[PDB]
């Protein structure tokens, strides 16, 4: 074979040539944190979560881009990955309004979740946050964009899934804002999924909004009816009452995705 | 040879650096450019390429990566994709100003340049992605790209040789990180000008997916130059691995501020005194000098008394040499004022990709805007030290790099000016 | 300062807009320097074309920017609010942008602002009522050496002081058209107090070229 | 006559707003046929 041998902590595992830094360190049963990386959208590499030391190497390398080379010894745990870590979630939460209690990505929040493992406890951020204007992309999707962290899985999911190039960022630095620039609604068959991807509270479910919350729902795993793909799904209910349809990951069938009138 | 400078005017690659003679294509093959080009084209790739090598030239866009090992990158046969060497002509940095005077005054030099280099890696065109506030500049590098088709220098049959070589202009929009290569690179394929995460490097995908060197143009204008004069002539200026001429752009706080071509390992004392006419109030009023534009991190009237002005030397200065802009700011300036105004340049120049950037150098902003007035207290100091270590190696492209390094530099040479501007505000509010 | 669209009855998708012919025949010159499959990449030249024919970009120059090279049209949008010489508002006839970073604010660039603004009756990011003058303050312009300067819509004016910007107002708004360059006594970058470098003439073609060639 | 006084850039003061494209329209007959990767656009 091919296999190439790379290290992860010391760990001997073998890759196939093209394997990302991530994705190896997958292979023995590490995740490492990610804001932007989807296996299913293409690679981004603009959240710089998955920063992790390479040794004998003084720069770290995004793991969800950088391409493992034959006999690197990753580090996923080092000092300078942990800093690295924290010092991206410093600036990650440093714009991010206090919303936790009113959002509804409140302990289903990968930014909470992984602020809590990989980041500090504390601020330092002293200033005056920004604050972003709200868009209108459909009465599905409600649209908080001060949450928004900017990592692009919208404009990558619209694009290259939905195929639908209506999202994207306008202006620069920080001011960038996703959106559509215009007042435009994102009515397509798969619009929803955003919801699914989106890795804060920018996007959540309009229908779902303020109901429940995650920790409290029972999940019952089941078929969609809507259609003959026969999509699975998640029927979160709360005391006996259904809240919302979550995907399951079928890999054969929805790969992790819905459509609309499955939600 | 131990001292540098005192260049003479035939060892000069940038004759015609002032306006003084005629640009266009009479003049230019008056002063010597467009002379044996067949014969270098003729040569081949690898001869050229080890000409380069063997000259020492290093890029002159600010890393100092050596060139002729950057170009060689190239040197591999095709897989069916064109290759594309991209002439970087931004020029977006604060201090620096050269680019536009060897585009503007000495065209054909670099038409030159293009056409030898893409000879070098096999390029099929140039794309010369010059700054689109250099609007005249560009017509003129346009009319100068007309004669040398008229004169079948370019194009088909490019110099009589047998070799297919087109050159474009496409002028940029104004975004400073246009100029970051791979951000201009998407800047030309009609993106946002984002730079991507390397590897990939252009070698392997570049503009449009090809084969591509994005090259700055003192770096591809001087090659015509290397080849005709020899590897050993330009490696014979400077110091060892600091070899050849270099544009310099004295500005700031100096009696005749200039553009002007030296050795490479000159002293900054002695360049600054010598073709910029000195510091005004004289060399005891110096306070600091950024030594290669806004990037670079400031050294102080200490470190500049026997600092030369090549790579290695000014790397020992715990700065870097980059574009050879020397801003120089004597003992009547807020220098935390001017350091702030080059990191509020920074957030204004920042694409917002990644995250250490586009978050953390708005909030350096902030912070230096309280530095300014003082509205801060010193433990905040270290900490924006610190929030500039988490933006230096965590980004995508070295803008991150190039504004936590004014940051550093400010904070390392002039902590006691901090805390004394902190304490009087807070003896004074209080 | 805003990067979200409004549709104002000056600014919407039934805005007339059109490219002459002749921009038509410059956009296919445009076009052509790109290779087939990529079409895109004129999207930043024709944009500032439409920038050209209009003097600013309503939405209607990007949807036909985004019609004719067949990309979609946030993708012009993008474009439209990344860069900072589209105007997406309609500025005045003579777009003044004066540079204030470090090496134009020590050379006191900051004289020069103040001297515009009192000249004009108006401060940065205003126009004036006749709309005529545009006053905004930009970046890095790189002609550092000739600082402090200002550009006018293509042309740089430099090493300039209240005076002589102020003489270029008055020849603005007497319908002539200044000289770009220097407003001090030197031509371009050299040294104000003589040449200390190229002083001799040219050595012309065959200097120095080694043997071998 | 030779002259290093006078300043032989003087094009540029009678450059118009379109002196780059119809430069760009000029040069256009000079060039080697495009590249093409086989389709339309990346979207095709
Ligand atoms: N000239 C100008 O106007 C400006 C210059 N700069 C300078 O730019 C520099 C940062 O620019 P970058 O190109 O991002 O940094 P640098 O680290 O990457 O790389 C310089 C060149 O070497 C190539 N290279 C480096 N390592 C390579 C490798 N292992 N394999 C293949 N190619 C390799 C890169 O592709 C690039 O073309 C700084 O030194 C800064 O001072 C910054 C702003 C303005
Ligand atoms: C933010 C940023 C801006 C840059 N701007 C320019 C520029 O305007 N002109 C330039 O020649 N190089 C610029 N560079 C350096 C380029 O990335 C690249 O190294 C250079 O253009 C070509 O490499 P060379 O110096 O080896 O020739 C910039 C780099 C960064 C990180
Ligand atoms: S997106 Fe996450 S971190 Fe942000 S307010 Fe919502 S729950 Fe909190
Ligand atoms: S709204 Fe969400 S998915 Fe979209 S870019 Fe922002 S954080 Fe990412
Ligand atoms: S560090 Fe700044 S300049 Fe670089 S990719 Fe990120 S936002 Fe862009
Ligand atoms: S996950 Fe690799 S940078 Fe966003
Ligand atoms: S600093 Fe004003 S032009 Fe470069
Ligand atoms: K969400």
């Amino acid at each position: 074979s091919n296999l190439i041998e790379v290290f992860v902590d010391g760990q001997s595992v073998m890759v196939e040539p093209g394997t990302t830094v991530l994705q190896a360190c997958e292979k023995v049963g590490m995740q490492i944190p990610r804001f932007c990386y989807h296996e299913r959208l293409s690679v981004a590499g603009n959240c710089r979560m998955c920063l992790v030391e390479i040794e004998k190497a003084p720069k770290v390398v995004a793991a969800c881009a950088m391409p493992v080379m034959k006999g690197w010894n990753i580090l996923t745990n080092s000092e300078k990955t942990k800093k690295a870590r924290e010092g991206v979630m410093e600036f990650l939460l440093a714009n991010h309004p206090l919303d936790c209690p009113i959002c509804d990505q409140g302990g289903e929040c990968d930014l909470q979740d992984q602020s809590m493992m990989f980041g500090s406890d504390r601020s330092r951020f002293l200033e005056g946050k920004r604050a972003v204007e709200d868009k209108n992309i459909g009465p599905l999707v409600k649209t908080i964009m001060t949450r928004c962290i900017q990592c692009t899985r919208c404009i990558r999911f619209a694009s290259e899934i939905a195929g639908v190039d209506d999202l994207g960022t306008t202006g620069r630095g920080n001011d960038m804002q996703v959106g559509t620039y215009i007042e435009k609604m994102f009515m397509s068959e798969l619009s929803g999924n955003i919801i699914d991807i989106c890795p804060v509270g920018a996007l959540t479910s309009k229908p779902y909004a303020f109901t429940a919350r995650p920790w409290e729902t029972r999940k019952t795993e089941s078929i969609d009816v809507m259609d003959a793909v026969g999509s699975n799904i998640v029927v979160s209910t709360r005391t006996g009452e259904v809240m919302r349809i979550l995907p399951r990951m079928h890999e054969d069938i929805n790969e992790e995705w819905i459509s609309d009138k499955t939600r | 040879k131990t001292s540098f400078g005192s260049l003479k005017d035939e060892d000069r690659i940038f004759t015609n650096l002032y306006g003084r003679h005629d640009w266009r294509l009479k003049g230019a093959q008056s002063r010597g450019d467009w002379y044996k080009t067949k014969e270098i084209l003729l040569k081949g790739p690898d001869w050229i390429l080890g000409e380069v090598k063997t000259s020492g030239l290093r890029g002159r866009g600010g890393a100092g990566f050596p060139t002729g090992l950057k170009w060689s990158f190239m040197n591999k046969p095709s897989d069916g994709r064109p290759k594309y060497l991209v002439v970087n002509a931004d020029e977006g940095e604060p201090g620096t100003c050269k680019d536009r005077e060897i585009i503007r005054h000495d065209p054909h030099k670099l038409v030159e340049g293009c056409l030898v280099g893409g000879r070098a890696m096999g390029a099929r065109a140039a794309y010369i992605y010059i700054r689109g506030e250099f609007y005249n500049e560009a017509s003129n590098l346009q009319v100068a790209i007309r004669e040398a088709y008229e004169a079948g220098l370019i194009g088909k049959n490019a110099c009589g040789s047998g070799y297919d070589f087109d050159v474009f202009v496409v002028r940029g929009a104004g975004a400073y990180i246009c100029g970051e290569e791979t951000a201009l690179i998407e800047s030309i394929e009609g993106k946002q000008g984002k730079p991507r995460l390397k590897p990939p490097f252009p070698a392997d995908v570049g503009v449009f997916g090809c084969p591509t060197t994005v090259a700055n143009v003192e770096t591809v204008a001087v090659s015509p130059t290397i080849c005709r004069r020899g590897g050993a002539w330009f490696a014979s200026f400077g110091r060892e691995r600091n070899s050849g001429t270099k544009l310099f752009n004295i500005s700031g706080h100096v009696n005749n501020p200039c553009t002007v071509e030296e050795e490479m390992s000159v002293p900054l004392k002695e360049l600054i005194e010598k073709h910029a006419g000195g510091v005004t109030g004289g060399w005891d009023n110096l306070l600091a000098v950024i030594p290669g534009g806004s990037s670079t991190p400031l050294i102080p009237k200490s470190v500049c008394e026997t600092v030369l002005m090549d790579f290695d030397a000014l790397i020992q200065a715990q700065t870097g040499l980059g574009t050879a802009a020397v801003i120089v700011m004597d003992r009547s300036t807020d220098i935390v004022k001017a350091i702030a105004r080059l990191i509020e340049f920074y957030k204004h120049e920042s694409c917002g990709q990644c995250t250490p950037c586009r978050e953390g150098v708005d909030w350096m902003n902030k912070v230096m805007a309280r530095f300014v007035r003082g509205d801060a207290r010193p433990a905040e100091i270290d900490s924006l030290w610190e929030i500039s270590k988490q933006i230096e190696g965590h980004t995508i492209c070295a803008l991150g790099d190039g504004a936590a390094w004014p940051v550093q530099g400010l904070i390392r040479h002039f902590r006691p000016e901090l805390e004394e501007r902190m304490q009087r505000f807070a003896q004074q509010h209080q | 300062a805003l990067f979200v669209h409004r549709d104002t009855p000056k600014n919407n998708p039934e805005t007339p807009f059109d490219f002459t012919p002749e921009n038509y025949k410059r956009i296919e010159a445009i076009v052509k320097n790109y290779p087939e499959g990529h079409k895109a990449a004129a999207v930043l030249p024709v944009l500032d074309l439409a920038q050209r024919q209009n003097g600013w970009l309503p939405i209607s120059a990007m949807n036909k920017v985004a019609e004719i090279l067949q990309v979609p049209p946030m993708r012009v949008y993008e474009v439209a609010t990344f860069y900072t010489m589209y105007n997406r508002k309609p500025v005045g006839k003579y777009h003044i942008q004066v540079c204030t970073t470090t090496p134009c604010m020590l050379r006191n660039s900051d004289s020069i602002l103040e001297a515009i603004q009192k000249k004009l009756g108006i401060k940065v990011g205003e126009t004036t009522p006749d709309k005529l003058f545009t006053l905004i303050e930009v970046e890095c312009l790189g002609a550092c050496v000739n600082a402090p300067m200002v550009q006018i819509n293509d042309n740089y004016y430099e090493d300039l002081t209240p005076k002589d910007i102020e003489e270029i107002i008055d020849e603005l708004k007497a319908g002539k058209i200044p000289k770009p360059g220097p407003r001090s006594g030197r031509f371009s970058c050299e040294p104000a107090g003589g040449l200390t470098s190229l002083t001799e003439p040219p050595k012309g073609p065959g200097f120095g070229v080694q043997a071998g060639l | 006559p030779f002259d290093n006084t006078t300043y032989k850039n003087l094009q540029h003061h009678d450059y118009s707003t379109y002196t780059f494209l119809d430069l760009n329209l000029d040069l256009s007959k000079f060039r080697m046929p495009q590249p093409s990767s086989g389709r339309e656009s990346p979207r095709h």
